[PDB]
């Protein structure tokens, strides 16, 4: 998923 | 080669705390993102947490939110999992695993550590009692004899079992342990042999319990 | 959360046969799906990511396909080393989730167990506890009903069983069942029996405490 750890 | 080595696992009381470490080598740790994945005994895989470029970028499974914290120290090539308010249901092997990244999205775990076992229980460490499963000299199974060792009331996992210091391997079945209602583990190890061998060949089971730094050797004599 | 279902949970196939493993998602995950292999006592190994990209060093007999909610992992011809558990993992959104796994075991002919029953050792009885152990040696298939009878009374709630992984040489399983009782309970009864039922056959192994 988004690599910053935040849901899409 | 890429290597990931977890450490810090062990026994913890319910409500206690534990810190896992994961040492990375064979690649530039700071060029990769990481996850922790756990596996309860006999169960499937459960993702635990993920970290990106720094402690600023993390994500957690709902079941651990607020209790576990993932972090990294690139100068030490190390990943960490701080575990607080532990519960019996957290008992599992914990793996650290490297993530695949492309186009700003992580896409799977291409390298895994060997895992470290975390046990959450009020039980105290205890070495095993090893009892014989003795073969009957009277053979009632077509000329074959079964014998073994009952490894009872040890804690925590794991134990390993060999026979005659590794010289006897054919026909050995060492069973996965069961967790007894007492909170202690028990397992058996068996081997089938020619009944005609019971009077000539010595059979010894070698039971190693590293958590208690105890090894038990039990000679199993015919009945 | 995105729920993954792997059905069937077990595939029983012969070496050289084609294997088709399914993973279905409760929501649209596009092609963000990874597949893993795991053997007993070992860490998982990545096989496939982005649904269809083979991982490093994975043989070409493994191919992944699908998009959206239905995905497949195909092993064109099973090799001995391919009998293992397979998990899918969706990488579409946080939190990450896994399927429950599919075990690919070796199909073989039916094989009845050799059944042995072990009384408690005198050494253990001195401790005030008794463990009675029943062994089912090298049988197939894995499914079997094991029951304890004490003076012909069916037991419930006082036994636990364990099963080995499939044997690499003969593809059988073995099973242990352990009955736990106090020394006093043990000495109140004579006949101890372990009954194994598979299909239309029950085999009971027993001993008399005195003998």
């Amino acid at each position: 998923q988004p690599a910053d750890g935040n849901p899409d | 080669q890429v290597q990931l080595v977890e450490s810090g696992g062990g026994l913890v009381k319910p409500g206690g705390s534990l810190r896992l470490s994961c040492a990375a080598s064979g690649f530039t740790f700071s060029d990769y993102y990481m996850s922790w994945i756990r596996q309860a005994p006999g169960k499937g895989l459960e993702w635990v947490s993920y970290i990106g470029s720094s402690n600023t970028y993390t994500s957690y499974a709902a079941s651990v939110k607020g209790r576990f914290t993932i972090s990294r120290d690139n100068a030490k090539n190390s990943l960490y999992l701080q575990m607080n308010s532990l519960r019996a249901e957290d008992t599992a092997v914990y793996y650290c695993a490297r993530e695949i990244e492309r186009s700003g999205w992580v896409r799977g775990n291409d390298y895994w550590g060997r895992g470290t076992l975390v046990t959450v229980s009020s039980a105290s460490t205890k070495g095993p009692s090893v009892f014989p499963l003795a073969p009957s000299s009277k053979s009632t199974s077509g000329g074959t004899a079964a014998l073994g060792c009952l490894v009872k009331d040890y804690f925590p996992e794991p134990v390993t079992v060999s026979w005659n210091s590794g010289a006897l391997t054919s026909g050995v079945h060492t069973f996965p342990a069961v967790l007894q209602s007492s909170g202690l583990y028990s397992l058996s190890s068996v081997v089938t042999v020619p009944s005609s061998s019971l009077g000539t060949q010595t059979y010894i089971c070698n039971v190693n319990h590293k958590p208690s730094n105890t090894k038990v050797d039990k000679k199993v004599e015919p009945k | 959360e995105i729920v993954l279902t792997q059905s069937p949970a077990t595939l029983s196939l012969s070496p050289g046969e084609r294997a088709t493993l399914s993973c279905r998602a409760s929501q649209n995950v596009s092609t963000y799906l990874a597949w893993y292999q795991q053997k007993p006592g070992q860490a998982p190994r990545l096989l496939m990511y982005d649904a269809s990209k083979r991982a490093t060093g994975i043989p070409a007999r493994f191919s992944g396909s699908g998009s959206g909610t239905e995905f497949t992992l195909t092993i064109s011809s099973l090799e001995p080393e391919d009998f293992a558990v397979y998990y899918c993992q969706q990488r579409r959104n946080w939190p990450l989730t896994f399927g429950g796994g599919t075990k690919v075991e070796i199909k073989r002919t039916v094989a009845a167990p050799s059944v042995f029953i072990f009384p408690p050792s005198d050494e253990q009885l001195k401790s005030g506890t008794a463990s009675v152990v029943c062994l089912l040696n090298n049988f197939y298939p894995r499914e079997a009903k094991v029951q304890w009878k004490v003076d012909n009374a069916l037991q419930s709630g006082n036994s636990q069983e364990s099963v080995t992984e499939q044997d690499s040489k003969d593809s059988t399983y073995s099973l242990s069942s352990t009955l736990t009782l106090s020394k006093a309970d043990y000495e109140k009864h004579k006949v101890y029996a372990c009954e194994v039922t598979q299909g239309t056959t029950s085999v009971t192994k027993s001993f008399n405490r005195g003998e």
